[PDB]
Formats: structure tokens, sequence, C-alpha cells
């Protein structure tokens, strides 16, 4: 199954690219959620000041 | 210092000049090259022996 | 912007030839006045006559220099049926001394020293249709031994050694044939030295040269896998000669050739009389009855073109 | 040049000169040929013969004579130096 | 003559038909070939070679015969079928090339075939001075036998009758693998080739045996192969095999010429060294002999006849040197292929193996040791550049799998799961990795790509952590 | 550190005009000889503009040609005899004295010896390979193996040593007022007494077993027994002409032929060498500071500091000259390099 092992190596490389995309995309979504939370907090602070 | 001098002496005594050997069917050019090698060996041996006696002292 | 500066030669009779030495520091001139003169180039780029002597009682047809490894040696050939070898015996007492006269039946039409790696050899050709090859057995004693006679079966007008020093090529000579021969074609023949027979054998005949041949020149090979030959006839012809393939199992032949005419030029406008390559074999000079010298060169697409034309007054054509 | 042929040529020019004057020109060069003496048999003969003359000047008479005999028997000498 | 004939594909058919028309005929021809190869050279009559050149050439002829025969067999096999090879190896043409029942010689009237014969051969244990005649050419014989077993399924259709026969009747692979590595210093080349073929073979073997489900078999096999742990620090056999491969080789004394240019001779050596079938630049006898004669002819020494003995001795040394260089290049391509073998074999095996790796702990320990040793070996200034890509792919695979393994432990429940892990060790591994990354010049982009991939997989494991990152 | 002047001729020789020992003026004028052209010349050059009285401007000044004269043959060697007179050896075997007329910025032929060097028997001209001056005395050597002695005011050759060498002599220097050293194509340094009536050298020095050509020779200014030579192998040899027949030191200096060697005239702990390999090296024997530092046989005493003064990839540096803080050199790259701030 030497050819299978070569195919597996290619598969592992694809998996690594996929994990990179998984991490960066998740981080971007988390950053967007954090920005929305910060905006909500700022609005609450403005309401308290009112 | 005594161990260093002994090690220098011991290296030098174990590196004598090689006496040229004549291969038994040497051409006329190879015999002249041998006499030049033998004169070079006697000179190199004289220098080696003088250095050995200095290191021995 | 070539510049030509006249010198007062003051020749007794018009000199039919001029030959430079291998270094271009000396030249020899020859004339109807029966003399050869030698001229040395000073540091100031001026020419001075350093020797002048009466050489023969016959039309000196050709003059050639030996390679400088054999010393300051000249050969000449003549209508008197002889070739002569000359050595520059200098003391400032130069007096080109006749060392030998080769006397082996008709006008000797051309004379050429062989390439130096073959030793001190001299080829002559004669109107009897024979090429003769002589060797000096001692370079210090310029005695000559007849090594070869090559029967061309046509009047010989000119000869050229193949200058190739490659051990992959046997010694080769091109020969011509002045005979008008209303019919016989093949007026350029190629001879190759055969090591097995110890004789020159006819390797090729350029059948396309049915016109009388006045001059021939092999180009310097400079690492090409094929030879180039210029031929002066009614036109300028350039041939490529490709040697055929081979097997190491056995071999004893002239190894037949594939020959292509790569250029033919009628632009001379008169029977082209001479052809000469520059030292790199990249520019050809030709002369003809039109009273001009023309210069020919290939571009990077192997297209040959003329690149200069001259006048009787000495001015280059605008 | 390793030029052994030209080496022999110059050896022979020096020989013309010595057949004639009874002495070598440029003694110091011949004495220092070393391994270059082996470039040609003629040069070899020249150098060995110069060594023989050196032995003769040093009163090493036996040595000089034996060197001469060996040269003569090896026929390195040209057949007139016999 | 027979083998020569063999070398033409078309005729095999006519030939086989001929051999078989008569029952007596086929029988006799075949078993004659067979007993012939059982070269039982004089055994107990007070010595085989009691006389002289005679029995020496006897043995020589026996050898050449063996050779021609085996070559024939091999060539035939690959051609097609029913091939002369199928008849000689004991596969009946009438029976399906897949339904054939291979039996030990003498069981149910089965004649001794080539199979039985080669088996007997290698079984003896070839400590013999003969070694494999492949020495100056080919095969170790053993090589042809392993090839026939592989083609069982490799060349289609021979299936596994061979593997079933080698497992049940002869316990062949276990008996032979116990003696690895073969120390044929003689031809490190030979030893290496032996090892290579053995590799491919046992590899496909285990693969298919497991694809089936034969656990005990697979068990014993791998158990042994890996337990460097002393039973009844004993380095694991796989690591011992790797220790036997030196990836650094000595270099030839520089050529010295009195009359002659050196730089020119090195250029001439570089030129006439033509490419052998393995892609090695070697003049081989060819260019050597003829090239040396041509050089002697070119060096003209007319006048000074006297200097001849010298030139003679000098050319001899040049010859010796070029010979040594060629020997070395050969030894090198061999090692390259052997390494390929090792790598692929091992890796594929373990990683595609049905994971029954009980102590994933031990699994990882093994991975660790391996990586360590490899790194050590390759980080050496004298390591052959030709072995680098192999190491590279190896590391890539190893690392991805190891990372998966790490998470496979971080994702369970039982101080016993990061116990044998080693972060320091993670770190040292990292260090070695980086070192190798650095040492890799622009040339080996591919190696760097594998290493970048391995590093990325490693970094995913860390996704004490803050301390490790720092 | 160097101003480079391209001059459309290869430069065989460069020399500074000698300054009076009483002058506080830095050397400002030098001469050059050309070679390997159809028309060769001797040129005179200035480094300063006659008029810049600012002590504070960075010398970016290209050297300016003051005057020239056509020189038959290739200027094989060149020396100043004094402030007004330049001596040359020619490839034609002629020795020539030129006079420089500073007021008019012209060169003129003052005197010539057209048969200084020639082969006996053929009367063929032989190249004059080196010259040395000690006013009013001039010595020349050539490919004919002759040593000629001239006096600048004498039309006749004062002395010839015929057949002094059977090999080409390449270099000559004064050991003392009546003694010279020569170097030749067989690796010999020869000592001559110009008063001895015979044609044999007084002494012969050589490296044992090797016949490498020596091209250059210079004498230590203060130590009349210390001599430097350069060879075809690029080796720098240091000699004590009182001690043995062998060099005291053999130093790997260049990768090709060493054309010139010069001790610094006023600070002889410095030495300079130039080569066919295109390099120009400064050697400093002062770095550890009367045992001449150049004669130290102790590799632990006297670290020589060695500096290449020119950029990598010059063509052959055929000549150098050094005077005070100034160095000039000439090259096959049709270039003159000048520095006025060596140290």
């Amino acid at each position: 199954f030497l050819k299978n092992e070569k195919d597996n190596a290619l598969l592992s490389a694809i998996e690594e690219s996929r994990k990179r995309t998984f991490v960066m995309a998740e981080e971007y979504h988390r950053e967007s959620m954090l920005v929305e939370w910060e905006q909500v907090k700022q609005r609450v602070l403005h309401t308290l000041l009112a | 210092e005594s161990h260093e001098a002994f090690n220098e002496w011991f290296k030098h005594i174990n590196s004598p000049p090689q006496k040229p050997t004549l291969v038994g069917q040497a051409s006329f050019t190879e015999k002249v090259a041998h006499e030049h090698k033998e004169k070079k060996y006697e000179m190199d041996f004289g220098i080696w022996k003088g250095h050995l006696d200095a290191l021995t002292s | 912007m070539f510049v030509a500066r006249s010198i007062a030669a003051d020749h007794k009779d018009l000199i039919h030839d001029v030959s430079f030495d291998f270094h271009g520091r000396r030249m020899a001139t020859c004339s109807s006045d029966q003399s050869v003169k030698v001229w040395d180039k000073s540091e100031n780029v001026n020419w001075h006559c350093t020797a002048s002597w009466k050489t023969h009682s016959g039309s000196v047809w050709r003059v050639t220099w030996a390679h400088p490894e054999f010393g300051q040696v000249l050969a000449s050939c003549s209508f008197d049926r002889t070739a002569a070898v000359w050595e520059e015996i200098v003391g400032g007492q130069s007096h080109w001394v006749k060392r030998t006269t080769l006397v082996d039946r008709t006008s000797v039409t051309d004379v050429k020293f062989a390439p130096k790696h073959m030793g001190l050899m001299l080829a002559t050709c004669s109107a009897d249709g024979v090429v003769r090859i002589y060797e000096a057995p001692d370079v210090m004693n310029l005695q000559w031994s007849l090594q070869h006679e090559i029967s061309c079966k046509l009047s010989c007008s000119c000869i050229s050694w193949n200058p190739s020093s490659s051990r992959a090529h046997s010694p080769m000579i091109a020969v011509g044939s002045d005979d008008s021969s209303p019919n016989i074609m093949g007026k350029v023949q190629i001879y190759e030295y055969n090591e097995n027979t110890r004789k020159y054998a006819k390797a090729e005949t350029l059948m396309s040269v049915s016109d009388p041949v006045h001059d021939i020149a092999f180009a310097p090979n400079l690492g090409r896998s094929f030879h180039i030959l210029a031929v002066a006839t009614k036109d300028v012809r350039i041939f490529t000669m490709k040697p055929l393939r081979k097997e190491l199992s056995s071999s004893g032949g002239v190894t037949k050739f594939e020959n292509h005419t790569v250029a033919q030029f009628d632009n001379h406008n008169s029977q082209v009389w001479r052809v000469s390559w520059n030292i790199t074999g990249t520019v050809l000079a030709s002369s003809g009855d039109d009273g001009t010298v023309r210069l020919w060169k290939a571009n990077y697409m192997d297209n040959w073109k003329c690149i200069g034309v001259l006048k009787g007054d000495g001015n280059p054509v605008g | 040049a390793k030029d052994a042929a030209f080496a022999t040529l110059i050896s022979d020019r020096f020989l013309k000169e010595y057949c004639e004057r009874g002495n070598f020109t440029d003694l110091d060069l011949i004495d220092n040929l070393g391994s270059a003496m082996l470039l040609s048999d003629r040069l070899t003969f020249l150098g060995k013969y110069r060594e023989f003359h050196r032995m003769y000047s040093q009163e090493q008479f036996s040595e000089a004579a034996s060197l001469l005999l060996s040269l003569m028997t090896a026929r390195i000498a040209p057949c007139s130096f016999w | 003559i027979l083998c020569s004939i063999s070398c033409n594909s078309k005729i095999q058919e006519k030939i086989v038909g001929d051999f078989t028309q008569d029952q007596n005929v086929s029988q006799k021809l075949m078993v004659g070939f067979v007993s012939c190869l059982d070269s039982e050279e004089a055994e107990e009559l007070l010595d085989s070679e009691k006389e002289a050149e005679d029995q020496v050439k006897q043995t020589n002829i026996r050898y050449m015969t063996k050779i021609h025969i085996l070559n024939l067999l091999i060539t035939s096999l690959e051609m097609k079928a029913p091939n002369l090879a199928m008849f000689l190896l004991g596969y009946e043409l009438k029976k399906p090339v897949s339904t054939t029942n291979l039996q030990d010689s003498g069981v149910l009237g089965c004649p001794r075939t080539c199979l039985h014969s080669i088996l007997d051969i290698l079984r003896k244990g070839t400590d013999v001075r003969a070694g494999p005649v492949a020495v100056w050419d080919t095969p170790h014989l053993a090589e042809l036998c392993y090839q026939v077993i592989y083609q069982l399924c490799a060349c289609a259709d021979t299936s596994g009758p061979t593997m079933r026969y080698l497992r049940t009747s002869q316990d062949f692979l276990f008996s032979q693998l116990q003696h690895l590595p073969f120390s044929v210093e003689e031809s490190e080349i030979s030893a290496m080739n032996q090892m290579s073929w053995l590799m491919k073979t046992a590899t496909i073997e285990l693969r298919i045996t497991s694809l089936n489900r034969q656990r005990s078999h697979t068990q014993r096999l791998l158990h042994l192969l890996l337990d460097d742990m002393p039973t009844r620090k004993v380095r694991r056999k796989i690591l011992r095999i790797l220790d036997s491969i030196q990836f650094s080789n000595e270099i030839p004394e520089p050529l010295q010429l009195d009359f002659f240019d050196r730089s020119q001779i090195e250029q001439v050596i570089a030129n006439c060294e033509h490419k052998n079938r393995r892609g090695q630049t070697v003049c081989n006898v060819k260019l050597l002999h003829r090239v040396l004669v041509a050089e002697v002819n070119a060096l003209q020494g007319m006048a000074a006849i006297g200097q001849r003995p010298l030139l003679m001795e000098e050319i001899n040394t040049i010859l010796q040197y070029v010979v040594e260089r060629n020997k070395l290049l050969q030894c090198l391509h061999a090692k390259r292929h052997a390494l390929e073998s090792w790598r692929q074999l091992v890796e594929i095996i373990l990683t595609a193996c049905p994971q029954d790796l009980i102590p994933t702990e031990h699994r990882q320990l093994i991975i660790r040791d391996l990586l360590q040793d490899l790194h050590v070996k390759i980080l050496d200034d004298d390591a052959a550049q030709e072995l680098m890509p192999i190491v590279a792919g190896a590391v890539f695979t190893l690392t991805a799998h190891l990372s998966q393994s790490v998470r496979t432990e971080l994702k369970q429940p039982m101080s016993a799961g990061f116990a044998s892990i080693g972060d320091s060790s993670l770190h040292m591994i990292l260090r070695n990795l980086l070192e190798f990354i650095l040492k890799t010049g622009g040339g080996f982009q591919r190696v760097r790509a594998h290493l970048y991939g391995s590093l990325l997989y490693y970094l995913q494991i860390a996704q004490v952590f803050s301390k490790l990152q720092r | 550190k160097f101003a480079a002047k391209f001059v459309s001729h290869k430069i065989s020789r460069t020399r500074w005009r000698p300054v009076s020992a009483s002058s506080l003026q830095q050397p400002d004028v030098f001469a050059t000889g050309s070679w390997d052209n159809e028309e060769n010349k001797v040129c005179v050059w200035a480094t300063s503009d006659f008029g810049a009285t600012s002590l504070d401007e960075e010398y970016q000044g290209d050297p300016k040609q003051l005057c020239d004269i056509k020189h038959p043959g290739d200027v094989m060697d060149m020396q100043f005899l004094d402030k007004e007179r330049i001596v040359t050896g020619s490839s034609t075997g002629t020795v020539t004295i030129f006079r420089h007329h500073e007021n008019n910025q012209t060169l003129s032929v003052n005197q010539r010896w057209e048969q200084a060097h020639y082969h006996v028997g053929s009367n063929m001209r032989a190249p004059c390979t080196a010259i040395v001056c000690s006013s009013p005395e001039i010595v020349s050597v050539g490919e004919d193996g002759r040593i000629n002695c001239f006096r600048a005011e004498s039309r006749d050759v004062l002395r010839t040593i015929d057949d002094a060498d059977s090999s080409t002599m390449h270099g000559v220097t004064f050991l003392r007022t009546t003694e010279i050293l020569t170097v030749n194509s067989v690796g010999q340094l020869k000592l001559w007494d110009l008063r001895k009536q015979g044609n044999d050298p007084t002494q012969i020095f050589s490296v044992t077993g090797e016949r490498v050509p020596l091209h250059c020779v210079d004498r230590h200014p203060n130590q009349q027994h210390v001599v430097a030579t350069g060879g075809q192998d690029g080796m720098l040899c240091i000699w004590d002409v009182r001690h043995g027949k062998m060099p005291m030191s053999l130093l790997n200096a260049h990768e090709a032929e060493m054309w010139e060697v010069h001790f610094h005239p006023s600070n002889p702990d410095h030495l300079f060498t130039c080569s066919e390999d295109g390099s120009l090296w400064h050697w400093d024997a002062s770095a550890d500071s009367l045992a001449c530092a150049w004669l130290s046989t102790d590799p632990t005493k006297g670290q020589l500091e060695i500096t290449n003064l020119l950029p990598s990839s010059t063509l052959s540096v055929n000549s150098l000259d050094v005077l005070g803080q100034n160095l000039v050199c000439g090259t096959d790259a049709e270039a003159i390099y000048v520095t006025r701030r060596l140290f």
C-alpha cells in the first residue's frame, strides 16, 4: 500500500491547509463577535450617561 | 610545561623523514629524481635530528 | 571608415602578389622585375624594405610563408616548372637564401605549406595534373623528400590544405581544375590521406563546379561538425561538407560526404579571380573583372550579404 | 615547453660550443638542473658529465672516473663523446 | 542457448507446447533442469577440489549455469502467461493461475519445482564464499524468488498461492527476517540489495495478511520487529537496520601528475564517466580501458624512451583511482534504493496498519526514538545529499501521524497521558526540526515543503503551553 | 582611499618625482610609461591644482596630465635620475634620458644610447628590462644578459659587463654606491662589484631546488644587507646578503607573477607589492612594536599585517611607487590609481 501511503501524505497536507483555514476563519468570527459586544457595551455606557 | 614539552618531543620523534626507496627498474629520469630525493632526505633528516636534540634538551 | 595610405613602392615591374607573414609584421612582394622584396613594419606603422633580391627567370605564380615554428621560411612556385624554398638568413644582414629547388614537368601553378602539426611539409600543384607533397626531414637543414604524388587527371590551378588539427579528420587537400572542359564537370577534387594505404585517395568531387575554378579556400573549422569550402569560378560558391556516420567495429574508407551549396553569388559581374577568408572565417573577400573587391558576411540567420565595394581610384564606393 | 626535442636541440648547440672551446658556457645553470635533467637523454648526459667535471675539480677522482665509465656504458653519450 | 531462446516473447508458447506434448517428455526436461540447479558439488570424497584448475572451473561452470537459468526464469515471468516460468515454478497451465494448490515437494506426488529448489537454496544460509554471483552483475537469486512471490498479485493473477505456501509449509519470512541485517561487507552492495528486496516483500505480505484479519500472525510479526525491549538497551531491529546504513562515505586521494595536468585529468574523468542504468556516471570497463589507451597514444614520447617505466607506473594509479570512484558511486545508488525501501516500508506499514497499537504510549516512544536517530544521522556534515529527500518525506509522514496521536490522547480519560509525552521532548524535536530546516539549501524545496507541513501539524498540537510557546 | 584615472594606454611604470629632503611639500608630480600599444609614451602628471591653498578640502582631484613625449618601443622600465630627468629602458634596447621643462610643461630627449642592449653576433636589439639610478650614475640590464653602467653627462657607456648572465635579467637595484643586485629568469639573485675588472658575480643567491623566475628586487633603505625579491610564483622572498645563499623568509604574497616590490623609503617597516593577479598589498612589520622585523625567523615574534589596497577585480598591477603619504600604481585596465593618504 505504498501508493496508499503517498495518497495519505497528500491527504495529510490537505488536512493541514484545512486546519489553517479552520483556525483563521474561527479567529475572524470571534473578532467580529467581540467587536459587536464592544459596540453593545459602548451603547449601554452612553445610555447610562444619558 | 614538562608534559607539553614531552608531547611535542613524542610527536616529533614519531615523524622521522622517510628514506627514499628505489624501484628496481627505474628509468634514467627516475634515477636522477632518486638522487635528488636522497639529497633532500639527508637535508630533511639533518634538520629533523637537530630539532629532536633541541626538544630533548 | 577604412583608411588607405599610399606608399611609393617604386617597383621596377608591377608586383603580381603581396603576402603577409603570420604575425602581420612583415610582408613579401613579388614582381615582373624578377625580384622578391621583404618589408618590415616599424613601431611608427611605416613599412621599410629590409631585403630585395632577384629570385627567378619565370612567372612567380604563388608565394607562401611557413609557420613561424619552422623559422622565417618562404616558398615560391613558377612557370619555370620549379618550386623554391627560401630562408631569411640574417647576420642587420638579411639576404633571403635559396635552400632548395624542387624540380619534379610543367608550370607549378600553386604552392602551400601544410598545417604545422603535420611537420614541415610543402604541397605543390602543376598543370600536368599532379599534386606533389614534400617533407623536410630536418627543420634545421632546409633537403626535401618527395612523399606523395597525387594524379588529379585534370590540370591543377590551385590547392588548399584543410587546416583542421582535429585527430578525427585525416589530412585533406582540395585541388582545382582550370581546364575549360566544354563537358567534363568536377573541377574541384578533394583528397584524403588514408592511414591504411599510406596514400592520398580521392574522397570527393564537387560535380556542381562544371565552370573553370580559379581559386579555392577551406574555412577555419572552429569546432563545426562540417567543413566549409569557398570556390571561385564565374561566380562565388560556398559549400558545406558534412562527413557521414560511422561504426567502431571496422573502418578503411574515405567515409563518404553530404555536400550542399549554401551560397552562389553572380554579383561579381566578372570571372571572380580570388577568394580569401579573414582569420576568423566570418568574412569573405572576393575580387573580379569588375575592378572591385567585395566583402561578404552571414548575419545571425545564416543569410550571407555583401558589406562593401571599391573603385579604380582607390575610394570605397559610397 | 617539456620540450624534450628542443631540449636536445639546445643540448646539441651547447655541444657544438664545448667541442670547440674546452669549457661550458653558463656552468651554474647546468649544475642546478635537478630533476629537469630527466627531460631528455641528451640533457641527462650533459648534466651527468658536468657532475663528473665537478667531481674532478673536487679531487673525487675515483667517483669522477666511475661516473664517466657508467655514462659511456649506458651509451647516453653521443657516439663521438666515446 | 535455452535462456537465450527464452528472451523472445512470441515463442514461449510453441516451446511450452513442445515440452508438454509427452508426459515423459515434460517430466524429464523439467526435473532435469531442476536437479541440475541442485549443485551438489563434491561433498565427502576428501574434498571437491582435490585436483586443480579442473574442479575450480567445475564450480565456475556450475555458477554460470545457475546464473543463466535464473535469468531466464525471471525474464519469462514478466513476459506474460502460460510462460515457461509458470511451468518451472509448478503452476499447471490447465489449472487456474489462481486455483493452484502449491504443496511441499513429495506431498500428493508434487514434483520438486523451481520453488522447492530456490527455497532449499536460500534456506541453507549463504555464508558461502560464493555469496550471490550477482556480485559483478545480478541477481542474488533470492531477489528473483522474492520477485516471483510479489508478482503473485503484482503481475495480476498469481494471487497468493505462494504467500499461503510460504506461511503454512516453510515459515519462510520469520526464519529469514531473524537474521537481518546481512553483513555482506564484501558487497555492501549485495547486502543492501538483499535487504531491499526483503523489505518490499515482507511489506506487501503483512499488508495483505492484515487486510484479511490474521492477528496472531501480524501480532508475532510486528511484536518481534519492534520490541527492542530485552525479553526471553537492546536496540529495536528496525533501528539496528538503520544503524548498519552509513550515510557518510569516504573520499579518493587527489590525483598527482608529474608530466600531466591534474585539472584536465579530473575533467576527463568527469567526461568519460557515462551514465550507468542506475544514472551513475561511470566509465566502466568501457571508457576506462579504451580511454586509457587513447590517452597513452596522445602522450607522445619519442626521444626520451628512457622515461617509459615511469609513465607506466603512473597510468596504473590513474586506473586504480577511477576504479575506486566507480565502485563508490555504485555503492551509493544502492544505499539510496535501500533507504527508499526502509522508509516506505516501515511508514506505510505502521501508519496504514489497523490501529491496534495498545500502548499508544509505546507507539509514541517508538516514534520519538526514530525521529531522534534520524535527525542525528542526517545533521551530520558528512551526510550524503542524495539521502535527504527520503528523510524529508519520512519526517512529514511521521509528524502528521504523531500529531494525530497526540490529540488522540488529549481527547481521552484513563498523571498517565502526558506522562511519556515530553514537552521538553516536544521542544527538542522542534529544535532538531528547525535545524534541519535551516541546513536545507534552496535546492531541496521539496524537503522544506515537507518540513513546513510537519511544523504546521506540530503547531496544531499546541492549539505549560504558554511556557512552551515562549 | 584611491583616486582612479582612466588613460587610454596600459601603464607599465609609475614613479614619483623625488622631493628635496629639505622640502615640507608633499609629492605632487609623478611620471608614467605605457606599453602594448602601437604608439607608446612617457607622461608627466600632477595630483594638485597649482593654486589650491585650502588645507581642508577632501582630495577628490583626478590627476592631470602636464605633458607627454612619444617613446619608441614599450617603456620596459622607468626611474627619475633627479627632479628634471627621467630615464627609460625600451623594448628596442635603447636607454633614454628625458628632460622635463617644468616652466613650459614639456619633455625633450636629453640623451640616448641606441645600442645599450643587443645580441652579440646578430647585432639584433635586445629589450632593456630594468634600470636603476643613483645620480649621476645609471645602471641597465637586459635580455642580452648585459650590465651597462652609464653617467648622465657621458655619451659613451662607462662600463659593460658582457655575458654577465646566460639568462634574461628582469630587475636591478643598488646595494651600495659601487655594488648592485640583479635578478633573472632562473631564480637567482646576483651581487656585483662594479669596480671588479672581471665579468663574474661576487655572490649568487637562489632558492634551493627551484628555478622560478625573479621579476623584481628592492633594497631596504637603512639596512644595506636586507633585500626583498618577487617571482613568477607570486612569492615574496626576504634575503640577508651576508647570511648564506638562501632567503631568510619565504612569504606567500600573490596568486600570480609579482611585478614590483618596494620598501617604504622613510618608514621601512612598511613594504608594498603588486601582481599580475591585479592586487596591491601593503605589508606592515611595525605592528608588534635592532633586529630587522623582516629578518625575524620566529613566527611568534613580528605579526606582519597585510592589507590589499585596491578593489577586488583590477587587471594586472604592473607598477607601484611610494613616497611619504602618497602611493601611485599603473594597471592593464588603462588606469592610474593615486592615494595621498596611505596611512
